[PDB]
């Protein structure tokens, strides 16, 4: 369980941190990137998803970053939205982590994280 | 004869092989080494050191 | 010791074979003779002969894989050429 | 009676190494179970000298391998005698098990000799797997990391077995520390189950090249096959020398020098080059539990090798058919061991698919099939009607 | 003294088989600019670039110029 | 994989230690040593190599006592518990220019440098892709790659992009003696150097194996001669039948 | 500091008993040095440091 605070995680900066063994990748968004994330529709989607079943908060964004394919690192804010861009296979994810621009056939897994007040349970 | 002296006892067999791996072991890590530095002159740091001079 | 059962090899004087009978079996002494008495001649002639009979089923075993693994690399290679783009989208896909 | 035979101890010796009547025509390929024995004390005594100085923390495993070859004297010979070695190891074993699927020696008398043979061949995949693992190299991490996550197949004793098999949730400190002290045991069973290897060849004793009994023609073992033995010892030694002085990084891959990350992936994790035909098999099935099968499938079907072989002429000596298709079988084999370096392209999954089901056609259909085409053409050719 | 393997990959860059390479890479390049300066280019996602043929013209001089330069060093 | 991803093929160089029975040209590691010091010990770690390896291979006793000397290790702390620093010695090893991995990524714009100690080995190509790494950088980008920004170009790197800019120009160092500092004189100076780092038994290693296949090509010929001898009883033993009579 | 829980504290007393103490962080991203306060993997603190 790693115990990272609900005041440390800034805006524009992307938290890249080894939870369990496994790379996490945090950001802190705003709420016009809510709406912003799933704009688009999902028939120009390999997988329906939206971002309400991903990110319980959709101001805390909570992704673990290992992809689908080998596993390999996406860098953060950068890409074709303003997201992540996977430069293994060239697999652009939004700031939601859907795969709209790549051969990655599946979205990046969400850890199982839990909010109990001035701290997550990322577990 | 040469059988009765070397080959007939076999404490004089293995007598005259371990002293003639003896002297095989000094004589042929000389020769090699001389050959191997040899055929690397000019290369070798004792080289590097001699031609330091100043 | 217990009694083992029943297999297909003795040892020394009930070996189990069939029973042999008229079969004379000459040999001289190796300090009599000369080792690599044919060496040359064995391995040029006799070394031949073995080899002009098993070669058509080692040569072709591999003259059918050897040219199937050289026509797909070089099938991998057209693809992931500048050439070969228009035709990737088509099959990977 | 004679000393050799009157002791309790050196009559094992005597029976086995001296007065054993081995078939007084076998040919050269009947050394490769002498060397076999020799390459495994080469493994086991350049284990031993070179655990001395190996600790098998996670933060410690690639510094102390780097602590052998720096700083041990003659450390680069003990690590390399022993990293090529291990792949000699699987270079004559690989010829020891295509000598005995040509000239029939898994045919019966001999199942019990046969079945033995595979046994030894899994913990030996398994042995040098686990000793891959200890280098904490970078294909080694992502070697364990990509083996140890097939275990997750398995229909809901998934994720407890690989987390009980890890030691933890991804391959970390008890996982490389548990994979030395097994890696280090499984030689002692590989050399018991020798033992319990020779005891089930000396009952009915070794095949001859042509097929037909041995029994007629025996000569000892003591001063004709030692001395035979001793001709490709001499030679196994020579060639194992040059690999291991003259270029020792050959076989190996060069991943395996930079320190294990479990952060970056690297470009193609493959396994070292013996295992590449079997994780050729486990890469072509388009699913992940019929892989894990597939693969464990591809050393159980030479199981069913003495019930499929149909012919009454032991091994592949005087036919024509059975001897070409074992050659294909042969190139099948390497074929396998090279779309297992390539990359998951176009058209190396439809080639491995290929070759790995002529890989299962061999045992299944080829054999049964042109042996019983072996058999009426050996009798309509003799007989008159 | 100028450096060993510039003027040596000068030298090879001007002979007969390299000049209807280095030609031929250009001939790739002015095809790059004409399509670089195309509205719409920015969001076309299929870009042609000239690494193929810069690939042809450095491996020719990558086998030319190894066995020779080693000579020159001291 | 295409090209670009796989990266452009290192040509075969002639180097000074190719061959069976070639060793290191040692005048060529102690000016390639310099040319580590003065360019790129900046950023990369060395973090395997001691100062005693250096003794009697490039560097005499006395000079690795004045190049140790000049940076500072940790000691055991005084009579009140105060961390103390000393100066080097023999035993101790190259230090680094970072003091930890989140150090290294700060100055090189996220990308991390990596250590050279066994950076020849652990790459395809050995020396022949260290050397044309460095002298594989292009005036320019080929005519269609746009790089990202902060990143450089040369296409022995697989992918293209590599995060090192240029590091060898004409005459950056001076030898100490007299050999001229070109660049293709200087990456061929450190990949002889990084190959020592990396290699540093590749002298003794090709003696003693030419002291093993001298005799064992030589025990193996010997072998096959007293195989011939002991079984030249039943290679030329002869056999006849007299089929008897059947009155039994 | 785990294994005081259910021993003889709960599982709050030991979250306010060891954030009391200072360990060393892993580094910010320019490389210094940082502290943070303890948590329940963590082992009960020395009086003297060497
Ligand atoms: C898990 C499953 C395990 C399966 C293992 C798969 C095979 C492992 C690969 C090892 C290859 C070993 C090949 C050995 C073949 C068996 C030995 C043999 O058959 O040799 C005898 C054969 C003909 O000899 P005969 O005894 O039949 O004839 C007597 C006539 N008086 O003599 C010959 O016909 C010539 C023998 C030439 C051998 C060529 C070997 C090629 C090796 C591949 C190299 C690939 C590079 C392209
Ligand atoms: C059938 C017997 C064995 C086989 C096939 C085998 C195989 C291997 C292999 C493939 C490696 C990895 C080599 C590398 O990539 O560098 C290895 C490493 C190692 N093995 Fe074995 N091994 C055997 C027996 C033993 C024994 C008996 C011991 C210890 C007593 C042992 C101890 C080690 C150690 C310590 C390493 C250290 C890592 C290294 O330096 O390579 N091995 N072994
Ligand atoms: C550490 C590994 C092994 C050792 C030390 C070993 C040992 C031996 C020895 C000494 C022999 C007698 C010499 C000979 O017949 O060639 C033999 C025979 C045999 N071995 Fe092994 N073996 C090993 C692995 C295997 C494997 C992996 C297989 C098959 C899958 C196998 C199958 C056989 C067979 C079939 C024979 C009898 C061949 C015949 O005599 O007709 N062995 N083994
Ligand atoms: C003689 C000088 C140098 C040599 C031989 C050298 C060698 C290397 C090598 C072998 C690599 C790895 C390339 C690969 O993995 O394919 C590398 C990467 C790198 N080097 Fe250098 N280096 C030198 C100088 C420098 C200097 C002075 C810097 C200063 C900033 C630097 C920064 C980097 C960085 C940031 C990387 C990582 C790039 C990446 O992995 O994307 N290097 N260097
Ligand atoms: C059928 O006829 C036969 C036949 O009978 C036999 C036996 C063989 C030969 C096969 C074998 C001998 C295989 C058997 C192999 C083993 C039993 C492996 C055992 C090997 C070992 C090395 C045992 C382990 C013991 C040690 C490692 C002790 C060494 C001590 C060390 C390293 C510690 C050193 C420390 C100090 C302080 C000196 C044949 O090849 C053969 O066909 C001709
Ligand atoms: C244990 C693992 C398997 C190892 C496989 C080795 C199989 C061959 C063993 C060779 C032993 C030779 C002894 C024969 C003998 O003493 O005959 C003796 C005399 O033979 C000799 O003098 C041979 C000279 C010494 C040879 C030295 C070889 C050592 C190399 C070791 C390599 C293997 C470890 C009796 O022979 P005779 O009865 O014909 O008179
Ligand atoms: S890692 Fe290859 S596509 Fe995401």
């Amino acid at each position: 369980k790693v115990e990272v605070n609900l005041a440390a995680i800034p805006l524009g900066k992307n938290v890249v941190v080894k939870w369990q063994g496994k790379p996490v990748f945090i950001r802190h968004r705003t709420p016009h990137e809510i709406q912003e994330a799933n704009s688009v529709d999902m028939s120009a989607l390999k997988d329906p998803q939206t971002d309400a079943d991903r990110v319980k908060d959709p101001q805390w964004l909570i992704m673990l970053g290992i992809c689908t394919h080998l596993g390999c690192v996406p860098i953060g804010e950068a890409g074709d939205f303003g997201g992540w861009f996977c430069p293994c296979h060239g697999s652009h994810y939004d700031i939601s982590g859907r795969i709209r621009k790549g051969p990655a056939p599946l979205n990046l897994e969400i850890p199982a994280y839990e909010f109990d007040g001035d701290k997550v349970i990322v577990g | 004869s040469l059988y009765k002296t070397f080959f007939k006892r076999n404490a004089v067999f293995v007598g005259t092989i371990f002293a003639g791996a003896f002297v095989f072991q000094t004589v042929f890590d000389t020769a090699i080494t001389s050959w191997y530095e040899n055929h690397n002159k000019g290369k070798l740091w004792k080289d590097v050191k001699a031609r330091i001079a100043a | 010791g217990p009694p083992s059962g029943k297999t297909y090899m003795g040892w020394w004087g009930h070996m189990g074979g069939p029973k042999q009978k008229g079969i004379t079996s000459y040999a001289v002494s190796p300090y009599a003779q000369k080792p690599l008495q044919g060496i040359f001649h064995n391995a040029v002639f006799n070394s031949f002969r073995r080899f002009k009979s098993q070669f058509l089923y080692v040569l072709i075993p591999a003259g059918i894989y050897w040219y199937w693994w050289k026509n797909g690399n070089e099938y991998n290679e057209f693809l992931y050429s500048k050439a070969g783009r228009e035709e990737l989208e088509r099959v990977n896909v | 009676m004679a000393f050799r035979k009157s002791n309790v101890y050196l009559s094992l010796v005597n029976s086995y190494i001296i007065d054993s009547p081995q078939p007084s025509s076998i040919n050269y390929w009947w050394n490769m179970g002498s060397l076999l024995g020799l390459c495994l004390v080469i493994q086991i005594v350049t284990g031993i000298f070179m655990a001395m100085h190996y600790s098998s923390n996670i933060e410690l495993a690639f510094s102390s391998v780097e602590h052998i070859m720096r700083d041990v004297h003659n450390g680069y010979i003990l690590r390399y005698l022993h990293a090529n070695g291990a792949s000699f190891f699987f270079m004559v074993m690989f010829m020891h098990m295509a000598k005995g699927l040509y000239y029939g020696s898994y045919r019966s008398p001999r199942v019990t000799l046969w079945n033995v043979g595979v046994i030894i061949f899994i913990l030996t995949i398994a042995t040098a797997f686990l000793g891959y693992c200890c280098v904490y190299g970078q294909m080694s991490h992502w070697g364990a990391t990509v083996i140890t996550n097939l275990f997750s197949a398995i229909p809901f004793v998934g994720n407890d077995i690989v987390s009980w098999l890890w030691g933890g949730f991804s391959v970390s400190n008890p996982t490389i520390q548990r994979f030395f002290a097994l890696h280090y045991l499984v030689p002692f069973i590989i050399a018991a189950m020798v033992i319990m290897h020779l005891m089930a060849l000396h009952i009915h004793g070794s095949s001859n090249p042509l097929g037909i009994t041995g029994n007629l023609d025996r000569i000892p073992m003591h001063s004709y096959f030692i001395f035979k033995d001793l001709v490709t010892v001499f030679l196994f030694m020579l060639i194992l020398a040059l690999f291991v002085f003259y270029s020792p990084n050959t076989l190996g891959h060069p991943d395996n020098y930079i320190p294990g990350n479990p952060l970056v992936t690297p470009a193609s994790i493959v396994p070292e080059w013996y295992l590449l035909p079997f994780y050729a098999i486990l890469r072509s099935i388009p699913d992940k539990l019929l892989g894990v099968i597939t693969m464990f499938a591809a050393i159980l079907v030479l199981l069913v090798l003495p019930f499929t072989d149909r012919s009454v002429v032991r091994g592949n000596t005087f036919k024509v058919l059975s001897k070409f298709f074992f050659f294909i079988f042969v190139f099948n084999f390497v074929l396998l061991g090279q779309i297992g370096a390539c990359h998951v392209e176009v058209p190396y999954v439809l080639m491995g698919q290929i070759a790995t089901f002529i890989y299962f056609a061999y045992f299944l259909i080829i054999v049964p099939v042109i042996s019983t085409i072996e058999n009426v053409l050996f009798y309509i050719g003799r007989v008159n009607k | 003294v100028t450096d060993q393997l510039e003027d040596l990959r000068e030298h090879f860059k001007n002979t007969e088989e390299g000049k209807a390479l280095v030609h031929h890479y250009e001939e790739c390049a002015e095809r790059v600019k004409i399509q670089q300066q195309q509205p719409g280019y920015a969001d076309l996602e299929h870009k042609e670039d000239c690494v193929e043929e810069f690939f042809h013209l450095q491996h020719y001089l990558d086998t030319a110029t190894a066995p020779r330069l080693f000579d020159k060093l001291k | 994989m295409t090209a670009a991803e796989h990266g452009l093929h290192a040509p075969a160089y002639a180097w000074s230690h190719n061959g069976p029975f070639e060793t290191f040209d040692h005048a060529s590691i102690r000016r390639g040593y310099q040319v580590y010091r003065e360019v790129c010990a900046a950023c990369h770690s060395l973090d395997r190599v001691a100062w005693r390896t250096l003794v009697g291979v490039s560097h005499t006793n006395e000079e690795v006592r004045n190049m140790a000397e000049e940076f500072e290790y940790d000691d055991e702390p005084d009579e009140q518990g105060n961390p103390k620093k000393r100066p080097g010695k023999l035993s101790d090893y190259i230090p680094g220019p970072y003091p930890n991995e989140q150090a290294a990524r700060a100055a090189n714009q996220g990308a991390l440098p990596p250590d050279l100690s066994l950076i020849v080995k652990a790459r395809h190509g050995g020396c022949d892709y260290i050397f044309s790494l460095l002298t594989g950088y292009p005036d320019e980008p080929p005519a269609g790659v746009a790089l990202p920004p902060g990143s450089n170009y040369n296409p022995y790197f697989p992918g293209g992009s590599i995060a090192m800019a240029r590091v060898l120009f004409d005459d950056m160092v001076e030898y100490e003696d007299g050999t001229p500092a070109t660049t293709s004189q200087m990456a061929k100076d450190v990949t002889t150097f990084l190959n020592w780092c990396a290699e540093p038994e590749h002298d003794e290693r090709k003696r003693l194996g030419l002291k093993t296949v001298i005799i064992l090509s030589s025990l193996y010929l010997l072998s096959i001669w007293v195989k011939k001898f002991k079984w030249a009883g039943i290679k030329t033993r002869k056999f006849v039948f007299n089929p008897p009579k059947p009155r039994k």
